């Protein structure tokens, strides 16, 4: 982790740590008692907080869709990506390739819609939250048979009891998820540019396994991501334009930085 | 089958692991290993600082 | 001493009189494919000194306003050699590669540039809900240039190219995290970069994926005054390292 | 069965917690690693790594490459300023976008040693002398060349070898620093100066460039995990 | 009692967990085994199990056993093509309802060689050769005998020996592909040609009757489990 | 009485039952004998591949 | 990896630390270590009573 | 080289085996055998030219 300082003494020398070539491409050694006179200093400071399984590590919402126990939207569909979010996006692509398993934890809540029903009188609500690998069967209707998950992992919830939560391995052909993909898919190069398969993880479907009440409730189901036993390859630069599009890398032309009055100023504008 | 490991401090835990797949472990926080000399001095020729990079 | 280098690969031979080292990598240089990390189980072709060897690109000019260069590796040798003979009779290839880029010009003459090979550079377009073209991406050993401005949004199938925003979306000096080493006038006149293969995958199909983009970037412009010479170029080489192909197949 | 307790924290969703939970997919095998160069386990390796430093940025600079650029010319006398810009990385206009400083605004806290290289991009005929300085704080930004050589400083000769490197020790009362603005904890100030005229034969331009980098040193570390303030949206992409 | 406290997933049902649950019938002693013929422990086992593949299947082909025949006959030259299907077991018209395609529709992965065999069903006066080509994906199927002994093939005469192993190589830059269709994931074509014309003697037909089967290899693998496309309902039985 | 195995990885785990019945036990997930030659090669003779399967 | 400590009394209990943070654990409440004498007796010269304090 | 102490400059010296006439462009010429030449300090470099024949001697 980090290292101590050591003291030195005054120097006249034919060494000369401070001058270097910065053309070569390397990145210069130089430490603090090299230019200057220093004492001795103990450090027991760590690392521990800049690990990329710390950094990573933190549930972060992704999404959040919602559904109702009456009329049109008795589903909620979601495709699985962490790239509808800003916060957790910019994270992951500090790097090129990511290699992770998830941890899902669903948080899901219900609220009383306006009506003139007279003599509302909730049951409790009881969820079902249905995962379904790349292809096969898609449910088109709440009550078809696609819910009867004979082989979709699946989860029930009722109300007022802990988030459910469960985990994902990692689930990529490939042998890292990628982050970035510069080039087709199709041998001509002709479609839609950066998109990939190493990156499917199926598709997530929510509904009300009752209504409860004779009065209308609709509900709101968030997903959070926790990676966890991460491995990273390839840094890159953040991200420094606002994100515009999910599938694409697309922006706006921003500027390197914010300004100030003068190249000798000591404050921001 | 429990291991005990020390704990961040300026003690010792217990964990018992109860998942047949290893998927289902706690995350990995203690693991500090490091190496920047990947990304600074990539360079062929080995520098030696207190000598000209180039001569 | 430590600026006279030479490189020599199959028939080729590159000499340089100033040099600033030679960058490699991640620390890591070309190698092939190992058996307990192959997936592909017919025999390997391995061309060896035909395939591996320096190829001369285009030059182009630096003028005192030039904004930037791009070629995206493995669809800048297409057409050249049996290096190009031996991608499109194959589905599959991994290779490394040896960039070395070359710019002379006289002690009265100032200039700076940014050479960067950049894993997956992929790139945005000027209009927001599409995406680029092949042909405003990929030159074949033409270079594409950067813009200072930005591209105006029409119903554009053009790439977002600005300098600044290296035409990714993100700051221009912070391409630095990327091997690379700098061609600064007063000091030297070339810039030598080895990639290994880096890919999420063994190996790839290479004429619809490109892991690999060379960008040349000035940071600080020509000058010169009056009388000196007013044509500059900037020669770019580029040699595969351990070049394998494998599912041999019709030509396309 | 066995008599057990609940205690406050039970059924909560706390988002910095670590307890099992069972996989929707048993017995699923993952596809085999393969090395793929350049594997990142700290993001203090990559904070360690030279990032040009955009010094300029008075208006319209940001907009084009002028940015990274600090003029330098011949002129009459010298001890004349070149820039000056504060100590304190992942706040200042300077330093926020930098590489450095955008793994430090994903924390509060900072400690360590900096150093910026600079590299000059003359001619081959320039050549000068520059005095590179740093003050701490308590007296503000020095004004004239005889106050800024009171503080830690380098002379810079131009030659053969076109950089040199300004390592900033680490002078604080705290062992650690905000990465926000607060005055109780603040830097102190790079300032740059002639130390000697750039001097040009006849033909050669005399006026030149520099360009900064900046990086942390080995005793450099981080603390304290939030969100940046750098990524917005106002809908779902 | 213990103080314990309670994590998210408590209270749950997820279909895929194991855990113990008491029984209903305490003290149940169930009847003996016995050994009983063909006991399977493994789905991969039923996987190289060879199964007729219909190759044809167009139009009112599918009605009949006329799908499971592939026609061939005495015609004038060589070198015109008999069948192509493109490799995609679990997608394909061709391999979705084999028994290999089957247990493959239950699975989002797969991963491994692939062998057709063929059986030659002419009289035993008929005699001939086949080119039998798989061409991996990249330069679409081909569409000569020129094109398509450019990739793997075999030469199969016709004797006493009446069949003919085509073995198709896994050739994939993924350890893995898709069940379903992706063009990331594309397989390849498998075409046939004469590599010479049926030759009877008179009194024997001139047309004869190829027949094709599909099994798995030994280093085959699926994986990730999945709801089958091909199995529906609109109420109870 | 506790069991330790091992994991599912590309550890070890602890288990202990809990019942007197052993239809309450958790399910067997990591049997993973197979013989494959019982419906491929169900031939009385013994079929040699680099040899004529008829003579 | 348990820790097994008596119990205030006018016997002894058992206690695991079951998270990876030092900063998790149960307050210490068993410290009872003290010295009066920094801020009682702060003089340089040693005071013995029984003796006069000033001679 | 015999410029003066200034100029520089890089030169691309080729051979190519026979069979395909002589390259008549810096793209056919850098396919045959070849040394990029720099001039600094150093003026000269040498471009040896293997032996690259079916028969052991020429006449
Ligand atoms: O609270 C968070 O976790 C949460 C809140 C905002 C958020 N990101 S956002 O870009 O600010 C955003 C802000 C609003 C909505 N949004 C709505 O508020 C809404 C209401 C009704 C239908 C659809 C939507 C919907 O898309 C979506 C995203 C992420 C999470
Ligand atoms: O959701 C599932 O788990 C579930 C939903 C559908 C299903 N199979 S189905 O063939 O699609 C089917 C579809 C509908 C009904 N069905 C009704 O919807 C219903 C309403 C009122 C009285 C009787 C019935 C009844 O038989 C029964 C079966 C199985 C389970
Ligand atoms: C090694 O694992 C044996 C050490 C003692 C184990 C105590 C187990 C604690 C209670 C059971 C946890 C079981 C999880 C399935
Ligand atoms: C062997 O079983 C003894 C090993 C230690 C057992 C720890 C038991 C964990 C708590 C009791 C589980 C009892 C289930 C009825
Ligand atoms: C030392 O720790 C081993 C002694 C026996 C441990 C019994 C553990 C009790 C149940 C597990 C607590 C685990 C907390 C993460």
């Amino acid at each position: 982790r980090v290292a101590d300082t050591v003291g030195t003494g005054p120097t006249n020398s034919e060494a000369i740590p401070a001058l270097t070539a910065a053309e070569t491409g390397h990145t210069s050694q130089v430490v603090p008692g090299d230019t200057m006179q220093t004492r001795h200093v103990k450090n027991y400071h760590s690392r521990s907080e800049s690990t990329i399984e710390n950094f990573l590590c933190r549930s972060a919402c992704v999404y959040f869709t919602e559904y109702k126990n009456s009329g049109a939207k008795r589903y909620a569909e979601w495709v699985l990506t962490p790239r509808q979010a800003a916060q957790l996006r910019r994270k992951l692509e500090f790097f090129t390739y990511v290699r992770f398993d998830l941890e899902l934890t669903f948080v899901i809540t219900s609220t009383q819609q306006p009506s003139t029903t007279q003599n509302q009188d909730a049951q409790i609500l009881t969820h079902q939250i249905m995962y379904v690998p790349p292809g096969g069967p898609v449910p088109d209707k709440v009550d078809s048979y696609v819910w009867q998950t004979s082989t979709n992992p699946s989860v029930f919830w009722t109300e007022g009891n802990a988030p459910p939560r469960m985990s994902i391995p990692f689930l990529s052909i490939g042998n890292a998820y990628s982050n970035f993909y510069d080039g087709w898919s199709e041998f001509s190069r002709n479609g839609v540019y950066g998109i990939n398969t190493l990156n499917n993880m199926g598709t997530l479907y929510a509904r009300h396994v009752n209504a409860g009440s004779t009065g209308p409730i609709k509900s709101t189901i968030r997903i959070y991501f926790k990676p966890k036993h991460v491995k990273a390859w390839i840094p890159r630069p953040p991200r420094l334009c606002q994100y515009e599009k999910a599938k694409n890398v697309n922006f706006q032309p921003s500027g390197v930085t914010t300004t100030r009055q003068s190249i000798t100023t000591m404050t921001n504008t | 089958g429990a291991q005990v490991s020390t704990q961040k401090t300026g003690i010792h835990y217990t964990n018992i692991n109860y998942y047949k797949d290893a998927a289902s472990n706690s995350a990995n926080r203690q693991d500090f290993t490091q190496d920047p000399g990947k990304f600074t001095e990539p360079v062929k020729d080995i520098m030696i600082k207190s000598l000209p990079a180039l001569n | 001493s430590d600026r006279a280098r030479s490189i020599t690969l199959g028939n080729s031979t590159i000499t340089t009189q100033e040099c600033a080292n030679v960058v490699v990598g991640y620390g890591v240089w070309p190698d092939y494919l190992k058996d307990s990390e192959a997936t592909a189980e017919d025999q390997p072709t391995q061309p060896d000194v035909a395939t591996c060897r320096f190829y001369t690109l285009d030059s182009v000019q630096w003028q005192k306003t030039s904004p930037g260069w791009w070629w995206k590796l493995p669809d800048a040798l297409s057409n050249l050699g049996l290096f190009g003979q031996n991608m499109q009779y194959h589905y599959l290839g991994r290779t490394g590669y040896t960039v070395h880029v070359q710019c002379n010009a006289s002690k009265f003459h100032q200039g700076c540039l940014l050479v960067v090979c950049v894993p997956e550079a992929e790139m945005g377009c000027a209009t927001l809900d599409n995406t680029p073209s092949s042909a405003e991406l990929l030159g074949g050993d033409t270079a594409k240039e950067f813009a200072d401005k930005p591209v105006a949004s029409g119903s554009n199938k053009l790439v977002q190219r600005v300098v600044y925003n290296a035409g990714m979306g993100v700051g221009v000096g912070n391409l630095t995290i990327f091997p690379h080493q700098w061609i600064n006038l007063r000091t030297n006149n070339s810039a030598t970069i080895v990639m290994p293969y880096t890919n999420s995958v063994p190996m790839d199909n290479m004429f619809r994926h490109n892991n690999v983009t060379l960008m040349v970037i000035p940071f600080v412009p020509l000058d010169y005054c009056p009388g000196s010479t007013t044509y500059v170029p900037i020669t770019v080489t580029i040699a595969p390292m351990c070049a394998e192909y494998n599912g041999l197949r019709l030509a396309g | 069965g066995l008599p057990t307790m609940n205690t406050p924290g039970s059924c909560q969703f706390l988002t910095s917690d670590d307890f099992q939970s069972p996989s929707a997919m048993p017995q699923y095998d993952v596809t085999p690693e393969m090395r793929i160069p350049g594997e990142v386990k700290n993001l203090m390796e990559i904070a360690e790594v030279d990032s040009v430093v955009p010094v300029q940025n008075v208006g319209e600079k940001v907009n084009s490459m002028e940015a990274y650029q600090i003029p330098v010319r011949s002129n009459e006398g010298s001890g004349t300023q070149v820039f000056g810009f504060p100590l304190q990385p992942g706040y200042s206009s300077v330093f926020s976008r930098t590489l450095l400083g955008e793994i430090l605004n994903y924390y509060t806290h900072w400690s360590g040693s900096i150093k910026l290289t600079f590299m000059f991009c003359g001619s081959a005929m320039a050549t000068g002398k520059f005095l590179l300085a740093y003050s701490p704080p308590g007296a503000g930004a020095p004004t004239k060349r005889v106050d800024a050589m009171l503080g830690t400083h380098v002379i810079w000769d131009v030659g053969l070898q076109s950089s040199c490197v300004l390592c900033i020790p680490w002078i604080s009362q705290t062992h650690y620093r905000f990465v926000a603005s607060d005055e109780y904890t603040a830097g102190g100030f790079i300032t740059c100066w002639y130390q000697t005229n750039i001097v040009v034969p006849a033909d050669a331009q005399s006026s030149c460039y520099i360009m900064c980098f900046v990086s942390a040193c080995n005793d450099f570390s981080v603390r304290l995990l939030k969100d940046t303030p750098f990524i917005s949206q106002q809908n779902f992409f």
